[PDB]
DNA sequence: CAAAATTTTCGGAAGGCATGCTCTGTGGC
DNA sequence: TATTTTTTTGCCTTCCGAAAATTTTG
RNA sequence: GCCACAGAGCA
């Protein structure tokens, strides 16, 4: 029974994030160039590396 | 060089107050905690 | 050296969907999570969600 | 009569005094009241915390309901060791509260933080959200992924 | 009476305190001894002989402060006035509202004890240079941004704004929002269009700014 | 938006019901070959 | 008038990995189209493999123009850029 | 618990190999019927898609 | 008010009627109970549970001191135990707990 | 001042919404 | 034609009298 | 062939 609550918010938080890019000055913005972060976790580091 | 909010240098006695936090401090504290990293490892040759 | 290349290396790519990998290492974890049933700090009678 | 309040907050279910590891005593409470429970006299203002995060907006602002949600979610991804990176939680976090408010990720939410309307449709009330731009008449720009 | 007297006068001795630091931190001319009154001295000068509130001789006014008058030059005198009525009546404030036109300051603080009516709550916009702001004793009991959870939010000067623009080349409506009657903006006092400057600190980096424009 | 013709209040009150193109409702073919099922907006349209 | 020069760039001179693979599908799209190629190709008959060697040793004649959000550009000889 | 000769190497195995008779079923999902492969083919009267 | 009346055991209920003066009524037969001069009253005993004394234990092995206590008219005891207590905020005085050890009646003057 | 118009609050009813893909068989016009 | 059961649960906003509260007239 | 219904597979 978890699967459908699971799936569900995963849709809902994709369809709430999936417009954020990192823009070539560093700053994540939606796609109407509005900024979310100034620099992305405030060091502009990645996760992955 | 660290510019205040108007958008001219900061002077050496107020380097660090909190109004003049800019966007490279992240690289400044890597490298200031590299050299504590080397500062260590000599210290340690200081000692022995 | 290393440390140096280490981190040129470890800054946010421009262009990167950050919005939709924060979204999905969020809505991942959820799966995983099995139920358990949490008390706060030893008291056996609040159990917070 | 005898289901009238006379002391007390209206709001808090209960209270209890907690013995930590230090020993230090901490009164955490049930309820919805922090600006009465950090008005208290022998309570500590500058240190209460709540774990419901519109409250926190209501009281303290926008940047401390930024922070309940960061401490909130890293505290529930961290109870069961899922091990998640905190640059994503504050990306959710400056997601949630950077158009002056507490939106949430629901169809209300996005039906605030996003003008685009083809996004909308595509995810709940198509109808309703192509009609009511049809009435108003508004332009969306082909920008966004969807 | 202890509690009918005692804890009042202690409540309303920490509003004075709260009042006198949200003040003080808009650039405004308080002296530092003056924030620590200690509750003898303010009984001793605020109260009454038989130990009343004088809710009517607290009230002052401030002027800006010659750095803060350097960076905001239109920055002009307050008055902050403490409501002896329990309930704020239309009469009460259309009489601070016509102090405050009639003296020439440029906003005014009403601080009011209980509730404040849908009818005078429609004054403030009435005054066409001038600001009025209203703020709750129970509000004011123990100071926001002294929380921890609150971070430091400095408000920028015109100048600093185009910097900021110029810097990050974007227009001003695409900056992150804050609403006013936000508790923060309520006690910075910040107008539309003013850009404040949050001083963030995170435990993955440690302080980093961000920025908000007010709504 | 009144700067366009079709921006008024009346276009939202039905004088005039585009039938749709039948190439979105076809007619679907059934197994027996003299009678074909149609679709309910075919049907609704001839109600209209 | 949006082309900021060449002294002035304030970018990162180093390629992305979406930067790679767009340079990878591009010349792979070219060489499918009977484009020329400047390797000494070793019997290799897939154009991705091609254009895989000639990201190698930097023989590939394109520019990666960098939009900043404000609207001005930048250029990157792909050559000079550092994978 | 017995001992087994590798049939690859011919030597003992160095650790005694659990061995014996189980019952076992074989089910009804069989890759016959699951593997599919489409390429080009039919399309939908409506959406034009497959 | 519980009460049925006597005559069909339906429920009574209290009419203030034409005279103004209050009556026991049956609104299915004719009967009333006149309440001039008796007081009818129905007491609903709320449930009263034990409670441990908060301030009880604290004062025993402490400093006395001399301060009358408020009851002067009833007895004249001037020793009384004393102790302090932080309840409040830490830049309002410490309140201060007394008891008297003739005539109990403990109090916190400030 | 109390009638009377006006504004705000507070309940209850009414719609909307709820994992992904995949495979068969049966029935009815 | 008129006897006549439910077959998830939780959450959410909009609407709308009704009632409480406040302002406004006479 | 269309439409529902029913069962089944994988976490
Ligand atoms: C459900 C509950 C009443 C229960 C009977 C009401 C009464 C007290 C109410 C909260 C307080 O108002 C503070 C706060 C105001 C914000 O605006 C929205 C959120 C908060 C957390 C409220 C939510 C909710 O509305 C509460 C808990
Ligand atoms: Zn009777
Ligand atoms: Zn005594």
């Amino acid at each position: 029974v978890k699967t459908a609550e699971t799936g569900y918010m995963s849709r809902r938080l994709m369809k709430s994030l999936e417009d954020l890019s990192c823009q070539y000055d560093n700053t994540v913005r939606t796609s109407a160039n509005g900024i979310v972060q100034f620099t992305y976790g405030g060091d502009g580091l990645d996760p992955l590396e | 060089v660290r510019y205040d909010n108007s958008g001219c240098l900061v002077k050496r006695e107020d380097l660090n107050k909190a109004e003049y936090v800019d966007q490279y401090d992240a690289e400044r504290d890597f490298y200031h905690s590299l050299r504590e990293y080397i500062n260590g490892k000599a210290t340690a040759l200081a000692n022995l | 050296e290393i440390a140096l290349f280490k981190y040129r290396k470890a800054r946010l790519e421009p262009g990167t969907a950050i919005g939709a990998i924060g979204a999905q290492s969020i809505g991942e974890p959820g799966t995983q999570m099995t139920l358990k049933t949490f008390h706060f700090a030893g008291v056996a009678s609040m159990n917070v969600t | 009569l005898p289901d009238v309040v006379v002391k007390g907050l209206p709001d808090i279910s209960r209270a209890v005094i907690n013995i930590r590891d230090d020993g230090k005593r901490e009164l955490l409470v049930e309820g919805y009241g922090l600006r009465d429970v950090m008005c208290t006299d022998g309570v500590i203002g500058s240190r209460t915390t709540t774990n419901h995060v519109l409250e926190v907006f209501s009281v303290l602002g926008i940047e401390a309901a930024r922070y309940s949600i960061i401490r909130e979610i890293n505290y529930t991804m961290s109870n069961h060791g899922m091990s998640v990176d905190p640059r994503h939680i504050q990306l959710l976090g400056d997601v949630m509260t950077y158009k002056g408010e507490v939106l949430g990720i629901t169809r209300f939410g996005l039906s605030k933080m996003r003008d685009s309307v083809l996004q909308l449709a595509s995810f709940e009330k198509t109808t309703d959200h192509l009609f009511d731009a049809a009435f108003y008449m508004k332009k969306d720009a082909v920008e966004g992924v969807s | 009476m202890d509690q009918e007297n005692e804890r009042n006068i202690s409540r309303l001795w920490r509003a004075f305190r709260t009042v006198k630091e949200m003040v003080k931190d808009r650039g405004y001319f308080i002296t530092q001894e003056e924030v620590e009154l200690p509750l003898e001295d303010f009984k001793a000068k605020y109260c009454d002989s038989m130990g009343r509130p004088q809710r009517k001789m607290m009230s002052f006014q401030a002027n800006p402060t010659e750095e803060s008058i350097s960076k905001f030059p239109d920055m002009g005198s307050l008055w902050v006035e403490f409501c002896d009525e329990p309930s704020v009546g239309v009469k009460t404030m259309k009489t601070f509202v016509i102090h405050i036109q009639e003296k020439n300051f440029q906003t005014g603080i009403f601080v009011y004890q209980n509730n404040i009516t849908p009818s005078a709550m429609k004054l403030v916009p009435s005054i066409p240079p001038a600001t009025i702001e209203t703020f709750n004793e129970a509000a004011l009991v123990v100071n926001i941004t002294h929380h921890e959870l609150v971070p430091k939010h400095i408000r920028l000067s015109s100048d600093e704004k185009r910097e900021l623009l110029k810097r990050y080349r974007l227009k001003e409506s695409q900056l992150p929002r804050i609403q006013r009657a936000d508790p923060v903006a309520l006690y910075l006092g910040l107008k539309r269009g003013e850009v404040v400057k949050i001083i963030r600190k995170s435990e993955t980096s440690g302080r980093y700014a961000s920025y908000r424009i007010c709504m | 938006d009144a700067t366009v013709p079709s921006g008024r209040p009346e276009t939202y009150i039905w004088r005039y019901l585009p039938a749709p193109p039948v190439c979105i409702r076809p007619s679907v073919m059934m197994q027996d070959s003299p009678a074909s099922n149609e679709d309910d907006l075919t049907v609704k349209l001839t109600e209209i | 008038e949006k082309a900021i020069p060449k002294d002035q760039r304030a970018t990162t001179p180093y390629m992305t990995k979406y930067e790679r693979a767009r340079i990878l599908g591009t010349r792979a799209l070219q060489i499918s189209m009977n484009a020329p190629v400047f390797v000494d190709l070793e019997g290799e008959t897939d154009p991705l493999r091609i254009a895989m060697k000639e990201l190698a040793e930097k023989k590939i004649p394109l520019v990666i123009r960098r939009y900043l959000p404000d609207g001005s550009f930048e250029d990157w000889s792909v050559e000079e850029l550092i994978v | 618990k017995d001992m087994l000769y590798s049939g690859i190497t011919g030597e003992c195995l160095q650790a005694y190999i659990f061995f014996g008779p189980i019952y076992y079923q074989k089910l009804k999902h069989m890759v016959l019927d699951k593997m599919h492969a489409r390429a080009r083919g039919p399309r939908a009267v409506l959406t034009r898609q497959p | 008010m519980l009460s049925f009346c006597p005559s069909c055991n339906n429920m009574l209920l209290i009419t203030s009627g034409d005279s103004g003066v209050y009556t026991l009524a049956c609104r299915s037969c004719p009967y009333e109970f006149p309440i001039e001069g008796i007081e009818i009253y129905d007491r609903k005993k709320l449930p009263r549970k034990e409670v441990d004394d908060v301030l009880g234990g604290g004062w025993d092995n402490v400093d006395q001191t001399k301060t009358q206590c408020p009851n002067y008219d009833t007895c004249g005891g001037e020793s009384a135990y004393f102790f302090q207590l932080q309840i409040r905020s830490a830049d309002e005085p410490m309140t201060t707990f007394y008891k008297c050890v003739n005539c109990g009646h403990r109090w916190k003057e400030n």
